[PDB]
RNA sequence: UCAAAGUUUGAGCUC
RNA sequence: UGACUCUAGUCUGGCACGGUGAAGAGACGUUUUUUCACUGACCCGGUGAGGCGGGGGGGCGAGCC
RNA sequence: AGACGGACCAGAGCGAAAGCAUUUGCCAAGAAUGUUUUCAUUAAUCAAGAACGAAAGUCGGAGGUUCGAAGACGAUCAGAUACCGUCGUAGUUCCGACCAUAAACGAUGCCGACUGGCGAUGCGGCGGCGUUAUUCCCAUGACCCGCCGGGCAGCUUCCGGG
């Protein structure tokens, strides 16, 4: 049986796209389909920035910040535990939750 | 048996006569033991300096190297080597939904400095806007990237190095980008994102200390 | 190691290059230029058990007692060049870095204007692996 | 040189073709001796390079 | 931010 | 040839031909010695041994009185 | 020195198909659009026959940076001639010669007609208050609200089928 309509990729008109190298992993996985995270985030996080707000010298200077893209492998993600398993029927709700978390 | 930092002499770094504050910072090189020179030593170092050092109060993601190709005397004379932008700010301006728009070109000014210098531009979500894309047609970036060239080489020739340092301090070149561009398509966050000396000419020590006094 | 400079007026300033790879920390002090070098000192002089000298507790450690070292140099300001090990390779620093973070929190060091430096390639080399990759 | 008798060649004779002795040798060696491979460090199908 | 976990009288299950 | 006894050749250290200066430790005003030069012995190569090194003066350009 | 042209990169485009992304120049082509342009049946599908056809493989050169079949060794393990590691050959790169095989998957042959919506989108075309640069208007550019052709996709329902 056919479990998902798009092949778990975005393959409908093109045909062939560049691997890449995993980074937990070195798993080769289709671009397309490979999962893709645009990370930036701040050298120092919430508790560090508390803790090195100390370390600073000056009151209130903005640091700069640590601008990351990520693409994990797949088994990655479910150890990892990016993502978690759904129903049949809610596997069509694509729609990702609002701005809460 | 001794402290082998004992041996370094220290040298004050100085700024050109174009920018506000001289004394940069400090260096240091061995003293005169044999062949070498402190002042050889310290000859050939480069320099990383800030826009809050440029600008009297001022943001950081500025930088200009500089190297003191010679050492007047208990100092450290800088010059000109290279503009640019900092990671974090470029790759925090460079967002998804918009045709990014580089340039490259190199070209000599009337004094005998060979630049070669990196533009950069992205297209602007209009405020009412409701297409989500606001991307920039083909014609468009290739029309773009030809004012780019032409506006460089117009503006850097024409003019000393000086003159092409105290542009670039501000965005004056990008902000006549932007004006020329705003017709095509409303691009924004304008920059040179790097500019490149390249080929010194022949030192002549009388203009060079005439740019320090 | 003496900054001839009054102290709060202005600062002498050095620049620490703290390396946190996932299996060492590096800590290079430099000058303005950075060709010049006062004192680079490593974990793994500090501390000799293979396994944990990368895992978070040995490189807070490590870099509460680099920091201490430094300062002890007496040098008051200091650049920050914070680096991991890049390239094709990782672009996350490893467990150690998040530990010796919060150490030189603690530790005290007057910082100038902080930088990240990473070595990111425009279009890379192959990473060290099968096209299968490292299976477990 | 094998084919040789024994006399015009330290590597003749014998009923079956063959050296004998060992053909790696040293250069601190009289002329006429000085023969096969010269100073030879490696002597073997030569893999990789 | 993944080292491993094998078998089970021949001597009678069932609309 | 793994017999005995020798030999040309080749490798290695010493003395002599074999100088003039530099810095350091010491060494057993002196050295044992480590480096750094110089050149006059000595050595090599090329040429039908053909314009070398200094000092003026002259000029094409850069900067000054 | 040789690979590679990130991020910009989309449920986007083009190509017979594999596939195709550093700048600039030269060469020619083509789908699609507008058209009161010419010819007036010149067309569709096809045994035989033919062009192209990722990777590995093969033969010569050129080149030999990285990785890395084979291989060795070092580790765990009852055994591991594997999964982990350090090396490391052919190959991986270019030119010139063969080859014609993949889950070559939409696992869905090509043309042609008809029968429901809905919003979004890419191209060409048309129409229409006003904003906004050219600035000093026009006519263009970016927005904006629509209609038209075919196009990659999406959602939707007792259409009916299965
Ligand atoms: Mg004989
Ligand atoms: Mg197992
Ligand atoms: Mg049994
Ligand atoms: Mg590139
Ligand atoms: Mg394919
Ligand atoms: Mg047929
Ligand atoms: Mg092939
Ligand atoms: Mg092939
Ligand atoms: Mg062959
Ligand atoms: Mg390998
Ligand atoms: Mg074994
Ligand atoms: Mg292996
Ligand atoms: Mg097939
Ligand atoms: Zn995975």
């Amino acid at each position: 049986t056919k479990k998902r309509r798009n092949n778990g990729r975005a393959k409908k008109g093109r045909g062939h796209v560049q691997p890449i190298r995993c980074t937990n992993c070195a798993r080769c996985v289709p671009k397309d389909k490979a999962i893709k995270k645009f990370v930036i985030r701040n050298i120092v996080e919430a508790a560090a920035v508390r803790d090195i707000s100390e370390a600073s010298v000056f009151d209130a200077y903005v640091l700069p910040k640590l601008y990351v893209k990520l693409h994990y492998c797949v088994s990655c993600a479910i150890h990892s535990k990016v993502v978690r398993n759904r129903s049949r029927e809610a596997r069509k709700d694509r729609t990702p939750p609002p701005r809460f978390r | 048996v001794v402290d082998p930092f004992s041996k370094k002499d220290w040298y004050d770094v100085k700024a050109p006569a174009m920018f506000n504050i001289r004394n940069i910072g400090k260096t240091l090189v061995t003293r005169t033991q044999g062949t070498k020179i402190a002042s050889d030593g310290l000859k050939g170092r480069v320099f990383e300096v800030s826009l809050a050092d440029l600008q009297n109060d001022e943001v950081a993601f500025r930088k200009f190297k500089l190297i003191t190709e010679d050492v007047q005397g208990k100092n450290c004379l800088t010059n000109f080597h290279g503009m640019d932008l900092t990671r974090d700010k470029m790759c925090s301006m460079v967002k998804k939904w918009q045709t990014m728009i580089e340039a490259h070109v190199d070209v000599k000014t009337t004094d005998g400095y060979l630049l070669r210098l990196f533009c950069v531009g992205f297209t602007k979500k209009r405020n009412n806007q409701i297409r989500k894309t606001s991307y920039a047609q083909h014609q468009q970036v290739r029309q773009i990237r030809k004012k780019m060239m032409e506006i460089m080489t117009r503006e850097v020739q024409t003019n000393d190095l000086k003159e092409v340092v105290n542009k670039l301090i501000p965005d004056s070149i990008g902000k006549d980008i932007e004006k020329a561009c705003q017709s095509i398509y409303p691009l924004h966050d304008v920059f040179v994102r790097k500019v490149k000396m390249l080929k010194k000419p022949k030192f002549e020590l009388g203009k060079l200390m005439e740019l320090h006094g | 190691s003496l900054g001839p400079q009054v102290a709060e007026g202005e600062n002498v300033f050095g620049v620490c290059h703290i390396f946190a790879s996932f299996n060492d920390t590096f800590v290079h002090v430099t000058d303005l230029s950075g060709k010049e070098t006062i004192c680079r000192v490593t974990g793994g002089m500090k501390v000799k058990a293979d396994r944990d000298e990368s895992s978070p507790y040995a490189a807070m450690l490590a870099a509460q007692d680099v920091a201490q070292r430094c300062k002890e140099l007496g040098i008051t300001a200091l650049h920050i060049k914070l680096r991991a090990t890049g390239g094709n390779r990782t672009k996350t620093p490893g467990p150690g870095a998040q530990s010796a973070l919060r150490a030189l929190a603690r530790s005290g060091m007057k910082i100038g204007r902080i930088e990240d430096v990473t070595p990111i390639p425009s279009d890379s080399t192959r990473r060290k692996g099968g096209r299968r990759g490292r299976r477990l | 040189g094998v084919a040789m008798n024994p006399v015009e060649h330290p590597f003749g004779g014998g009923n079956h073709q063959h050296i004998g002795k060992p053909s790696t040798i040293r250069r601190d060696a009289p002329a006429g001796r000085k023969v096969g491979l010269i100073a030879a460090r490696r002597t073997g199908r030569l893999r990789g390079t």
